[PDB]
């Protein structure tokens, strides 16, 4: 009704239609800690909204306050809370509560409650219909939003929409290879849908990560990817996988291949392979170097798997 | 130094000349980190690494008594700021005032809730975050007026009041669902001994199903792994004592991978940057490894050491993530905040002290008066007030009903 930001903005004290009631103010106590100096402004919502709570004044006047409040501290769960109460009583248009969400979420798009809120109010409406386009929006300020993954994926799984998902996560694995969030966006989508057991679907998925680590080599989640939908069936399972892993070593070479070379032939050995000594062997070498020379920040890991190897 | 040596120059970024948004932001942070590093050479001092103990004694002592409208954003997190300071002086191994010690005990007291837990300050709705923090706060403390500032009674009707079907909890009535809760209801419930045999009924089958194809733990099932919840689920497992219905391997190898070769820090995801705070979300993660692990009887685990580049962390730590003026962030180029304050020093204190049984083998980066008091690697407050928390409640009887 009044902006915070309005230059002719006055206070709730300073308010003719807030005069009868009585500001009640925060009690830190005789002696306080970490308390903080609020400006006149953010002391003068809060006492408002204290005292319109303490009421459980379910108000229309109430209700236009908490908004005031929700913009001095929008971390305010209490306030998030009492806000929804009088969504419910006062009968309030959703949707245009959820274009409220909407804007408030673009502004920060970080905080907890706004997110939950969001959900809140698609269940209530059970309209899941403007959801994968406002997240994408947010997705597209940055692609890697915790919230805005964790609640797409809460769309999709709750209302079912999974028949567009991998092409979206194609167009932007497109526009940032590296962006794990839909690494692993593709994982939720695909083993949710089909799985990777369907021998196609596993090579299709297998070849178009291969294809992302012969052109970015050294680019991580394609190869924590890789490694994921084939790990769950032993690497060793596939006989065809060290040779073309070990062509890359002098043309797509990071210690990432070595790493994985690593975890073939330790499944080479859980298996049991003839052998196996010199696998044993070249698997050691390459726990030493990754150790002393190829990837040191982790050379308590790498050694511990080069005395793991060595009992099991 | 680790750090400043030349061959450790090409830990530098490859970007494969194929650059995205993430190697530019990477190589960013490399470069301002590099400058820190050669900061020694071109002033042509002998680098001395010192922990600024007095200037971040100083600001915490402040903040423990007020802060500026500046964190009027945090006016919802006030045990937070309680946990955080109290957390850090005891770290800095600084005191405790009898006088401020109770005022804390006064206003959480006020910030808890006749229906059990505590809220983000005086009037607030309880939260398990602002829960989990009062009751570290309490225990740091630790005294027999701080301890019954905690009611049990209540906090067992609350925790179960977020309790879920399929094992989660809420955050607070009407609130998310992401394992914090999960690491929050066992931590409060096991200190102060209030867990019934059903309470957690489900729990540890609903934080197993967090850990993802990366070997790591994300906010809900489904989720990307993320170092802050994989310290919830793992921590939480701990002390559910269900660690095992994790698949410990991949989960050891996903928190190595986030060292930062070059930086020496943490990242919290696979391919973001490094944060200070993960110092402790990610680096804490392997002292609760290293237990797990050698529970199941593991041979190959060190006597010395845990699973990750204690030096480097110190030294990124040290170098990069100090406030001049106090206080610890994020990188160099962020602001100051208890938060990464708290969290710094809890991870300089995770890299700086090893265990095994009777084995203790410290680490301590540069001048030695940078050694922290220690910290327990499940609930993140020394391990002296852990013990004698959990033992004063358990001489009282679990809320059964
Ligand atoms: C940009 N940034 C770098 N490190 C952290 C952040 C932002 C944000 N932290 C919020 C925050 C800022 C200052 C203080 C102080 N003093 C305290 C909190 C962040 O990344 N998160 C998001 C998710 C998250 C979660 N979960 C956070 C969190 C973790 C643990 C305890 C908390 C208590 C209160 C508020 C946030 C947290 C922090
Ligand atoms: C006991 C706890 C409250 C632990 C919290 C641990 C965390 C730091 C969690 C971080 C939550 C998320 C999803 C943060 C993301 O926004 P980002 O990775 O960008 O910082
Ligand atoms: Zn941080």
């Amino acid at each position: 009704f009044l902006s915070l930001d309005s230059p002719t903005y006055v206070l709730y004290r300073d308010r003719a239609e807030w005069a009868d009631i009585d500001p009640v103010p925060q009690n830190d106590g005789p002696s306080p800690v970490v308390q903080i100096i609020y400006s006149e402004k953010f002391r003068d919502v809060y006492d408002y909204f204290r005292a319109v709570l303490q009421r459980d004044e379910r108000s229309e006047r109430a209700f236009k306050l908490t908004r005031d409040a929700i913009e001095l501290n929008a971390a305010n769960y209490t306030v998030w809370h009492f806000r929804r109460v009088l969504l419910r009583s006062l009968q309030k248009d959703l949707q245009e509560e959820m274009n409220y969400i909407t804007a408030i979420i673009e502004e920060q798009p970080k905080n907890y409650q706004v997110w939950h809120h969001r959900r809140v109010l698609v269940e209530w409406l059970k309209d899941p219909s403007q959801e994968l386009e406002f997240i994408a929006d947010i997705l597209n300020q940055d692609a890697k939003n915790y919230h805005a993954w964790q609640h797409r994926q809460w769309v999709i799984q709750e209302f079912r929409l999974w028949d567009n998902e991998l092409q979206y996560v194609d167009q932007l694995l497109k526009e940032d290879v590296r962006n794990n969030s839909v690494w692993n966006q593709r994982h939720f989508v695909i083993s949710n849908t089909t799985g990777y057991s369907d021998r196609a679907v596993l090579e299709r998925e297998v070849q178009y990560t291969l294809e992302m680590i012969k052109l970015v080599p050294h680019n991580e989640s394609a190869w924590n990817y890789l490694k994921g939908i084939l790990q769950d069936r032993g690497l060793s399972r596939y006989p065809n996988l060290l040779n073309q892993l070990l062509d890359l070593q002098p043309s797509h070479s990071s210690p990432y291949l070595i790493a994985f070379l690593v975890d073939i032939y330790e499944d080479m050995l859980e298996n049991q392979c003839d052998n196996k000594e010199d696998i044993l062997n070249k698997a050691l070498e390459l726990c030493e170097i990754l150790a002393k020379e190829k990837d040191t920040i982790r050379k308590e890991y790498w050694r511990y798997i080069g005395r793991s190897l060595q009992s099991k | 130094l680790y750090s400043l040596r030349p061959e450790h120059a090409r830990e530098r970024l490859q970007d494969d000349s194929v650059e995205t948004v993430t190697s530019i932001e990477q190589a960013k942070v490399e470069e301002k980190i590099q400058e820190v590093f050669s900061s020694y050479k071109f002033n042509h001092l002998v680098p001395r690494l010192v922990l600024q103990r007095e200037k971040h004694f100083h600001y915490l002592k402040r903040g423990l008594r007020q802060l500026t409208d500046a964190y009027e954003c945090l006016d919802a997190s006030r045990p937070w700021l309680c946990y955080w300071i109290l957390h850090s002086l005891e770290l800095l191994d600084e005191p405790i005032p009898q006088i401020v010690a109770t005022d804390v005990c006064q206003f959480l007291e006020l910030c808890q809730s006749p229906d059990g837990g505590f809220g983000g300050g005086p009037g607030q709705y309880p939260h398990l975050a602002p829960t989990y923090a009062a009751v570290n706060a309490l225990c740091i403390i630790g005294t027999e007026e701080a301890y019954n500032v905690i009611n049990r009674e209540k906090l067992l009707q609350y925790l179960y009041s977020l309790k879920q079907p399929d094992g989660s909890f809420l955050m607070h009535v009407g609130g998310e669902v992401d394992v914090r809760s999960a690491y929050c209801a066992a931590s409060v419930a096991s200190l102060t001994n209030i867990i019934t045999p059903d309470l957690f009924e489900g729990t540890a089958e609903w934080i197993a199903r967090c850990q993802n194809w990366e070997g790591g733990i994300g906010g809900v099932p489904g989720m990307e792994a993320h170092g802050g919840y994989t310290f919830c689920g793992l921590a939480a497992l701990v002390i559910l004592k269900k660690e095992r219905s994790l698949n410990l391997k991949s989960l050891l190898q996903w928190v190595t991978s986030r060292q930062m070769r070059f930086e020496g820090g943490f990242q919290g995801r696979c391919n973001k940057l490094v944060d200070g705070c993960y110092s402790f979300w990610q680096a804490g993660l392997l002292p609760l490894l290293h237990r797990a692990l050698h529970a199941q009887g593991d041979p190959a685990l060190s006597m010395s050491h845990w699973m990750f580049h204690q030096q480097a962390l110190q030294e990124y730590i040290l170098m990069c993530c100090q406030c001049p003026a106090g206080g610890l962030l994020d990188k160099p180029g962020k602001s100051r905040d208890f938060y990464h304050t708290c969290y710094c020093l809890s991870g300089l204190s995770i890299a700086q002290h090893f265990g095994s049984g009777a084995m203790l083998h410290d680490v301590v980066m540069g001048v030695p008066e940078n050694v922290l008091q220690p910290t327990h690697p499940v609930y993140n407050i020394g391990p002296d007030k852990v013990i004698q928390a959990t033992t004063h409640f358990l001489q009282k009887p679990v809320p059964g009903f």
